């Protein structure tokens, strides 16, 4: 239900913020002033030919329109019990290190994206993070409010045929996928057992604010014996 | 190995050492003082200290509720024990209590708790150990979640604490943990042993049992006065073992929805199938299952039949008990008395006055009484309570303590609480008063115990006493004698003679010495049960007299049958005589086996009928000569002991003055005695009184209360009275009829 | 702090005693019959006249409903008394009967109920309090909404008293008078002391004693023949302690159709 306010009120002002962008681009993509076509994100077409209209503004293309507008509104409900369990589960204590998995999870995902000509960015990613947090919370039954006949083994291919029967080319999200399956290398496979070199860096601008990054132990008192 | 020690319960009260055996100490190279890593479960390591107690076996190792909490682990589990006296001083600690001690206090654990807790303690500390410090009336919770230097460290001079911030939650599987355990049950030791015998094979290890192929018990039926701990027995076996306790209440379950209740029987009974062994526990079944012909509809005898069908189905399948809770066992339909079914039951007895002080010990934990304290007495006056009655009187005196206190003129919201709860104390006036609004539950209900007459108080008839012991004692311990000869040891005894000579006296002081069970059932009680309830009542204390093997059943009024057999009366004789042939009958019936006696008693011993003395029945036969002199002295310096004995005379020539009468007569003599000694006391002192009201300041020497001299002029105002209670024709008719026996 | 004190129940009944000690008296070299001020919660204020018990501790004051309404409070509470000798004899007062309180009368105010109450009592009254007085058999409500000097002000003599007008709108926390109070109840004493001493407690401290962790009684049975007052006990308790009192009855139950009962 109308819970989300207090969600989005209690947050502090730098993640609201963060959120906000995160959730706000595609509304504010329509403006109208600027339409959406000019973001098709092809990485052949800024590499060979000009195109000065998508030097990064093609990593975060989401076409929403006049007939998908409501539409619109349940998928950013989606990402509300998404981000609500994303923050909490897995990485919930490191507000830095969530930035900088951030960081290096886009780089490679822009990359592979690179790679291919694909279309949208932003809900392959949401996705992949998505499975990648669900592989730790496998095998749970959760059901909202107003819902008491929710199987099991059915929701990510419903999903899935929902957003196949709106739109196309079904198979870019796959590669969004790959992504979290390297993330999920990244707990679990990746810094004990291979050993070679890292393309990911971790600049100093994340070391500079460090949000909470509490320790202290209040104060102390003297015991003696 | 010496690496795995299996674990056992501490008698040290010390939170943070642990009792070891000298070979073990020696095998492992430790001593007093030195820090060990006891490595468990769950990746949990903890850091205690050895102590020296041989007490304990090689195998196990003496262990308490905090050290199990802090291993995570449970009784009889495996635990490597190693040398680790490399523990280092720390510097600081920041730690966080339970956060369910803020109800309403708003103190600070620093001063209260853990200066009390920690003076020169030198406590070992690992990271998120877990501990308890008493307090005035909160076991208050304690989480140390950092510490310098990681993870040793030792409470030490050197040492400061951060304890500021909103205390932590318990930690997830530790909210159980707050109570609940072996150590909350008093004056059960019997059944908790048998329960703990029988439950703790299949639970402990359930796939092994069922790889064997032995059928577990399923049918287990606890019985007693309500407010006994039923429901805590079953919580604190369920938490010590380890399973998935769920509770169903009884009312409820008949009225949630008109015929829907065995959806939710059976939706309850399917989880718990899906989660594991577990102990399914139901309460007042005869709420739920009372007799068949006391049901009116039909939606009952539905349920009844639905709990049967899915309580029957369950055989073998998984690991699940069901423990079961009732008052009486008659009330409950029968049909759930086959095998398969409720099979194992037990009766929850009231607690004695050892049982009542240990209850009492239990609930007067957490509160610092005055130096005043006898919980004695107390426990031996307050027969006839439970467990909820203690506990009530406890809370009830604790709250007239506090307005005893008066509330001292304060807005008490969160600004005396710490003042007042560190600086309390208990009077025996609350215990007075708690007294004084006192109601026991129990009141009118039999009791069996061990009662207290011993030889020496008797005093008298040393050869009657010898065969007693001689017919009872030797048979019970030596059978062997018996087998190889091949006779049956009699049953039942019975005693006649002239009445108010102690023969219940005798029956207590032979119950006593056999350290058996004793039984006492009235003459009027037998009559009332006459009229109506009669079978019932018989089935019932034979069977209870049978469950307490070996125990000594008694019977008083015995010519009483008789006694309105023949009169003027003429109305219960078919009542009696259905009653004797009932006794008869059941009599009959028991099995040698058990080596539970039979005493009868009467002092009319020609009006009994014939059928009782018979082969089989009763038909040992003793009679009581009455006291004569050796008695009389020895009655009367057995019952002479009081507080004020004077100085007394001889007793030889007091027996001499009232030869030929009963014990009955010169314990009436010493009382009444007493008695006048009691009103010269009275009106000395009121006279004493009146001379200081008359005259202020007369006797200002501190001279004590007048003695309690009872001199020979009291024995004189007493044997005024010197009464001859028992006729004399009647003692040549008794001596005849023992003649007329005696062929 | 010898100032301050705890209000509790009174046994005078009318309606300008504040009981003090003797050695009370001595403390604050107080007159007899003067007017001193009350102070307690709600921010309210009040005008009484002290009087001489002894049976009141030193720390206690012992004072009557209709006062101590007129502070808004009940009895276990704080109140401050202070000396207020700068009263002065009053000139005017306009009082106004409340709504359900002269229902039925048609009479002239003046010479049945004014005339007789306000003789010889110069009783302190300050504006919003209300005060009851005694009639032929009907007990009748007055709240003093306007007087001179205001608000405070003594009854003398010399004051015309106007009570003509519309009748004054009920108000919402004023605690209405003429409500079943402990005096209310006659010849159980002994079982009123003992109700009294072991459900006071805990209402009055909710927190006190889940500090102290002792479990409350939580049902208690009153047996006895029909019409003797229970109902009137219980709704007394209610109305003296201060409560939430929630009446349900059997028949009422019995009377609906099974599931919703
Ligand atoms: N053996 C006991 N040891 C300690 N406290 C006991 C014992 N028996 C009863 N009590 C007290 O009574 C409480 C539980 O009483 P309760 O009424 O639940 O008894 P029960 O036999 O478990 O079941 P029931 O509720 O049907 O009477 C405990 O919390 C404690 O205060
Ligand atoms: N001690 C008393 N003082 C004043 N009035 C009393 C007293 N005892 C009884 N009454 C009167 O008797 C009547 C009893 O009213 P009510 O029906 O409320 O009492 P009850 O005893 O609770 O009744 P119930 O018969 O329903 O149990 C009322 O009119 C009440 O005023
Ligand atoms: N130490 C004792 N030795 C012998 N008899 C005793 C002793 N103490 C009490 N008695 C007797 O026990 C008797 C109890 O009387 P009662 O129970 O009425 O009948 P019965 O004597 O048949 O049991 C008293 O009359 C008293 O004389």
């Amino acid at each position: 239900m109308s819970d989300i306010g207090d969600w989005f009120r209690s947050i502090p002002a730098i993640t609201r913020y963060w959120f906000a962008a995160t959730v706000a681009v595609p509304l504010v993509g329509k403006l109208g002033l600027i339409s959406p076509a000019y973001l098709f994100l092809w990485p052949e077409a800024f590499l060979y030919r000009f195109q000065i209209w998508r030097p990064i503004t093609a990593t975060f293309y989401f076409p929403v329109g006049p007939g998908t507008g409501f539409l619109y509104l349940v998928n950013l409900y989606f990402l509300y019990q998404y981000s609500t369990r994303l923050e909490t589960g897995a990485f919930d204590g490191r507000p830095a290190d969530y930035l900088f998995m951030l960081l290096f999870n886009w780089i490679c995902i822009v990359i592979t994206g690179l790679a291919m000509d694909m279309q949208l960015l932003m809900i392959p990613l949401i996705m992949s993070v998505l499975y990648v947090w669900a592989q730790l919370n496998r095998d749970m039954i959760v059901s909202f409010w107003f819902g008491t006949r929710f199987k099991a083994c059915y929701l990510p291919w419903v999903i899935l045929g929902f957003n196949y029967i709106i739109g196309g080319s079904v198979i870019n999200e796959l590669i969004g996928n790959l992504v979290g399956h390297l993330y999920f290398f990244l707990m679990f496979r990746y810094p004990m057992d291979l050993g070679g070199r890292n393309f990911l860096s971790t600049p100093q601008f994340l070391y500079r604010w460090l949000p909470s990054r509490r320790h202290n132990w209040g104060q102390g008192f003297r015991l003696g014996d | 190995r010496p690496n795995r020690l299996i674990v056992d319960e501490a008698i040290n009260e010390d939170n943070s050492v642990v009792s070891l055996s000298q070979p073990k100490m020696d095998e492992l190279q430790l001593f007093r003082g030195d820090t060990v890593l006891l490595k468990g479960k769950k990746r949990r390591e903890a850091v205690c200290i050895v102590l020296s107690d041989d007490t304990c076996s090689d195998e196990k190792i003496r262990m308490n509720r905090v050290v199990r909490n802090n291993l995570r682990v449970r009784l009889g589990d495996v635990i490597s024990i190693q040398p680790c006296p490399d523990v280092k001083y720390g510097k600081r600690i920041h730690v966080l209590p339970i956060d369910d001690t803020v109800e309403g206090i708003t103190g600070n654990l620093f001063e209260v708790y853990l200066k009390p807790y920690f003076l020169e303690a030198y406590r070992p500390i690992r990271k998120g150990d877990i501990f308890l410090v008493r307090g005035g009336m909160r076991a208050v919770e304690f989480k140390v979640v950092e510490t310098d230097p990681s993870p040793y460290c030792i409470v030490a001079p050197d040492t400061v604490i951060h304890c500021e911030g909103e205390p932590i939650k318990r930690e997830d599987e530790e909210e159980s943990l707050n109570e609940v355990g072996y150590d909350d049950i008093g004056g059960c030791r019997k059944q908790l042993a048998q329960i703990k015998e029988m439950v703790e094979l299949p639970l402990r290890h359930p796939a092994l049992f069922k790889a064997i192929g032995v059928k577990p018990p399923r049918g287990i039926l606890l019985y007693g006065p309500p407010g006994t701990g039923k429901t805590l027995i079953a919580r604190a076996v369920a938490n010590e073992t380890g399973a998935f306790f769920f509770l169903i209440n009884g009312p409820e379950i008949m009225s949630k929805l008109a015929g829907e209740s065995e959806s939710n029987l059976r939706k309850a009974f399917e989880e718990a199938e899906k989660n594991a062994p577990a102990i399914i526990f139901i309460d007042e079944l005869d709420a739920i299952a009372p007799k068949r012909e006391k049901t009116h509809g039909e939606v009952e005898r539905r349920i009844v039949s639905q709990l049967l069908t899915l309580m029957d189905g369950l055989k073998q399948r998984a690991h699940v008990i069901v423990m079961a809770a009732t008052n009486r066992p008659n009330s409950i339909d029968p049909a759930l008395r086959r095998f398969g079914r409720f099979d194992r039951e037990v009766d929850i007895g009231i607690p004695d006055a050892t049982g009542r002080l240990e209850i009492l010990q239990i609930h007067t934990k957490n509160m610092k009484l005055a130096d005043d304290v006898d919980l004695e007495q107390v426990a031996n006056e307050t027969h006839g309570h439970v467990g909820a009655d203690l506990a009530a009187l406890c809370s009830e005196a604790a709250l007239q303590a506090i307005r005893k206190k008066m509330d001292l003129i304060d807005l008490e919201d969160e600004t005396i609480d710490a003042e007042v709860m560190n600086s309390l104390a208990v009077t025996m006036d609350d215990f007075r008063w708690a007294l004084s609004q006192s109601n026991p539950s129990a009141l009118r209900e039999t009791v069996v115990e061990v009662p207290q007459v011993t030889w020496e108080d008797i005093g008298g008839l040393e050869d009657v006493k010898r065969e007693l012991q001689e017919l009872v004692q030797y048979p019970v311990e030596h059978p062997d004698k018996f087998l190889k000869f091949g006779m049956t040891p009699s049953k039942g005894v019975l005693f006649y003679g002239p009445p108010g000579c102690g023969k219940t006296l005798l029956a207590k002081a032979i119950a006593n010495e056999c350290q058996a069970n004793f039984i006492s059932i009235k003459g009027p009680e037998l009559l009332t049960m006459w009229f109506g309830e009669s079978e019932a009542n018989v089935r019932e204390i034979f069977d209870k007299a049978r469950q307490a093997a070996p125990c000594v059943l008694f019977f008083d009024e015995l010519d009483s049958i008789a006694k309105a057999r023949g009169g003027n009366i003429g109305d219960g004789g078919g009542a009696a005589d259905r009653v004797i042939n009932q006794i008869l009958t059941e009599m009959d019936g028991m099995s040698t086996k058990k080596n539970v006696f039979i005493i009868g008693a009467t002092n009319r011993p020609d009006i009994i009928d014939p059928a009782i003395l018979r082969p089989g029945r009763l038909d040992q036969l003793i009679y009581i000569p009455l006291p004569d002199e050796k008695s009389r002295v020895a009655i009367l310096k057995a019952n002479l002991r009081k507080s004020p004995v004077a100085k007394d005379v001889d007793l030889e020539f007091l027996a001499k003055m009232t030869n030929g009468f009963s014990g009955a007569d010169l314990t009436e003599i010493c009382q009444r005695a007493c008695k006048l000694a009691i009103r010269e006391s009275i009106e000395s002192e009121i006279r004493r009184e009146r001379e200081r009201q008359t005259n202020p300041s007369a006797m200002e020497v501190e001279e004590d209360d007048p003695v309690p001299e009872i001199r020979r002029d009291h024995f004189e105002e007493a044997m005024r009275f010197a009464r001859r209670s028992v006729s004399d024709n009647d003692i040549r008719k008794y001596e005849m009829f023992a003649q007329t026996l005696q062929q």
